[PDB]
């Protein structure tokens, strides 16, 4: 899939913006879900509004033709929904449209074909009913992990685009629950909490990487996924965060070598909820949220702008594997 | 050789990669491991 290196650099770009936004808190997000939502939205935009979005997702538009971007997403999404038998992985997209809104037919055709979007009509005027239809859809897609996503919803909303993934993978070799023991986790130099620390003696793809000043551990899932964990040496977290690139990840993923190691990894459950406007603005995605946004590819009835772009993601790690689910909620109003 | 011990008991970064596409499905950093 040819949009991959673009998505990997978009992950590191967005990560760095979120870390600079709040540098001492948990971070968890889905680069693929956000890139899917905004690439789908770009089908309804024109001119610089459009180009800012795809460039912000790290596409060069004078290098990759736009048809190939969208077909790249179309295939990505199809692969995501056809995992190996041992991995649970799904994704979907719902486009909740104001009842009565006259759309540009080509938009509705393109989101259905390229992004597999399920279109629904709703009355944003009945705020409790519209919130329930969106939140039920997200709760179903995320298999119960993101509940009551939308709490407040503008009566003048023209559309809400909602994109999710569901992930549940099993470690290729699970931890034994009997071996999990409470240990100290050093949040910072003056703060220690207790955590259930899982452990196993195993053959791991594990190395200490000079360029990152970090241990680098690959944890294979059964089926078509791997988790890569980076443990920075003392004082080196910011350095590690700055120095990750797609070429570095690729080199780690391509190496087959394993060595005997005693791994201790915490069981955990974390969540991120993010307003993406400012961070995506730092990535250059600005006009689509503004009083100049050109969403005339969506509707020619009246100008729009994107009012809201929120991302929520949940992660659970335990002895069996990992479960994770993001959702994007991108809402447009008349401008 | 004595097997190394690698213990995730301080902040760490991670990424989850889908194997067919190599796409980054998730990225994060754990600073405080909630339960």
């Amino acid at each position: 899939n040819k949009i991959t290196p673009n998505l990997a650099e978009f992950a590191f770009s967005l990560y760095r913006q979120l870390a600079h936004q709040s540098n001492s808190t948990n971070i968890f997000f889905s680069p693929v879900s956000i890139a899917t939502a905004f690439a789908m939205l770009s089908l309804g935009t024109k001119a610089d509004t459009h180009d800012e979005i795809l460039e912000g997702l790290n596409f060069n538009l004078t290098e990759i033709p736009e048809a190939q971007i969208h077909e790249g997403f179309q295939e990505l999404l199809r692969t995501l929904n056809q995992p190996d038998s041992q991995l649970q992985l799904t994704t979907g997209n719902g486009l909740f449209l104001s009842e009565g809104l006259k759309l540009v037919d080509k938009f509705l055709e393109d989101v259905k074909k390229l992004y597999h979007s399920e279109a629904f009509t709703v009355n944003f005027g009945d705020t409790e009913e519209a919130k329930k239809q969106i939140n039920d859809y997200v709760e179903k897609g995320t298999q119960g992990k993101i509940v009551d996503l939308v709490k407040e919803l503008d009566r003048d909303t023209v559309f809400a685009l909602v994109n999710y993934i569901f992930f549940k993978g099993k470690w290729e070799r699970p931890f034994e629950v009997k071996d999990t023991e409470e240990e100290d986790f050093h949040v910072d130099q003056v703060t220690t909490v207790k955590v259930p620390m899982m452990k196993r003696l195993g053959m791991f793809n594990i190395q200490h990487a000079k360029k990152l000043s970090s241990w680098v551990l690959l944890m294979k899932y059964l089926g078509n996924a791997t988790a890569i964990f980076f443990l920075p040496d003392e004082g080196k977290l910011q350095h590690l965060e700055n120095e990750l690139t797609h070429d570095i990840i690729t080199k780690f993923l391509e190496n087959e070598d394993r060595r005997s190691a005693s791994l201790h990894l915490p069981k955990l459950s974390i969540t991120g909820t993010y307003d993406l406007k400012s961070v995506l603005g730092q990535l250059g995605i600005t006009k689509v949220f503004s009083n100049g946004a050109d969403l005339s590819g969506v509707t020619e009835e009246a100008p729009l702008k994107l009012s809201k772009a929120v991302h929520k993601a949940v992660l659970t790690i335990d002895e069996k594997g990992t479960e994770a689910a993001p959702d994007d909620d991108d809402e447009a109003i008349p401008r | 050789s004595i097997p190394p011990e690698v213990k995730f008991n301080k902040p760490f970064v991670f990424l989850m990669i889908e194997q067919n596409t190599k796409s980054p499905l998730f990225m994060g950093k754990v600073v405080n491991p909630t339960q």
